[PDB]
């Protein structure tokens, strides 16, 4: 009865499109506004485009290849890869309220 | 500073559908930080609203 | 809980009641279940800025 | 050395203002509450590893006397790692709601007795010095201003 509710239901089927695919979409924009202080030294000061921003917080910040890509107006992650970001977001803003 | 700024938004045509699309934000970024709001928002507003 | 000028407010008690009677109105044993619903609802709780 | 003698002076005076013997003989605790009085806001951290005891569990046990107390200043005024306004600011920009920076007081409450170092709520009472109404509304910049001011 279990095995039989979870193939109709489609449990195993939507499990491997996030595995394989890339559950985490980020707005370029979005996403300066939310991982910045991860990486302060890597943007200048001025204005720039949301892309161009994007393109080197992601190099900065020792990421695979294969854990992301950047699309045309959303960046997209692997299951894991945005999760790990919003873990180490909470010590830099731990400490900037410590 | 901030209307002149309005309309340098080079917006693109969608190869699959028919919908707008800024590459280039940094005009619309540059408004509102002059007009004094939000860039997201502006954005969906004026791709989406 | 993130109001606390209003906490506990008639709205979000009446919430938790405006449920249980509409169950009991229609909501029983049968042959696979000892309380089924024999009426299919949707709640929408709508949310200010 | 990396602070002028000559204002050692000034130091030896304040110390003798707490309500102690002050015969020339200070606890580790007042030496805490010196050198977050006076001397450059520090952290526990810093407290314990600057000429600190991190084996130590007990802060009313140790003793310190007054020449012990200038190494501590001049090594905290090399080693301290002081963040600017941006950070701060930042901070607490990133519990905003409405984008302008006026969330109620509460907001600033919980973050300073749950998040971090979890601060005593008797003792925020006195430093939140907003307006309690309809509103209640508190904004960041002059607050977070005045309390970096030092
Ligand atoms: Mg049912």
């Amino acid at each position: 009865l279990v095995l039989d509710q979870l193939r109709c239901n489609g449990v195993l089927e939507g499990i491997r499109i996030c595995r394989q695919g890339f559950p985490n979409r980020v707005v370029f924009q979005e996403f300066r506004q939310r991982y910045e202080i991860l990486t302060p030294n890597s943007i200048p000061k001025g204005f720039m485009d949301g892309k161009q921003a994007c393109v080197l917080m992601i190099k900065a910040l020792e990421l695979d290849s294969n854990l992301y890509r950047i699309g045309q107006s959303k960046v997209f992650f692997r299951a894991g890869v945005l999760a790990h970001l919003e873990e180490e977001r909470d010590l830099k803003i731990t400490d900037v309220i410590i | 500073s901030g209307v002149l700024q309005l309309g340098n938004i080079v917006f693109k045509k969608e190869r699959n559908t028919d919908q707008a699309s800024m590459p280039d934000n940094t005009a619309a970024q540059k408004v509102s930080h002059l007009l004094g709001i939000n860039v997201t928002d502006f954005t969906r507003g004026i791709l989406t609203p | 809980s993130h109001k606390s000028k209003k906490d506990q407010g008639e709205l979000e008690r009446q919430l938790l009641q405006a449920n249980p009677i509409l169950e009991a109105f229609g909501n029983a044993k049968t042959v696979k279940n000892d309380n089924s619903s024999r009426f299919g609802k949707f709640i929408r709780i709508n949310f200010d800025v | 050395c990396d602070f002028s003698e000559e204002q050692t002076a000034e130091f030896k005076e304040a110390f003798q203002l707490f309500d102690r013997t002050g015969d020339g003989k200070i606890l580790y605790s007042q030496c805490g509450d010196v050198m977050r009085a006076l001397g450059q806001n520090p952290t526990n951290a810093e407290v314990m590893k600057v000429l600190g005891n991190p084996k130590s569990d007990e802060m009313n046990l140790k003793t310190l006397k007054f020449e012990q107390f200038l190494p501590m200043m001049q090594t905290i005024a090399k080693n301290k790692d002081q963040g600017c306004f941006e950070d701060y600011v930042e901070g607490l920009r990133v519990f905003d709601k409405e984008g302008n920076g006026t969330v109620m007081g509460a907001e600033i409450r919980h973050v300073l007795v749950t998040l971090g170092e979890k601060m005593t709520e008797e003792e925020v009472e006195q430093l939140v010095a907003g307006h309690e109404d309809s509103n209640g509304c508190i904004n960041y910049e002059e607050l977070v201003r005045m309390v970096l001011s030092g």
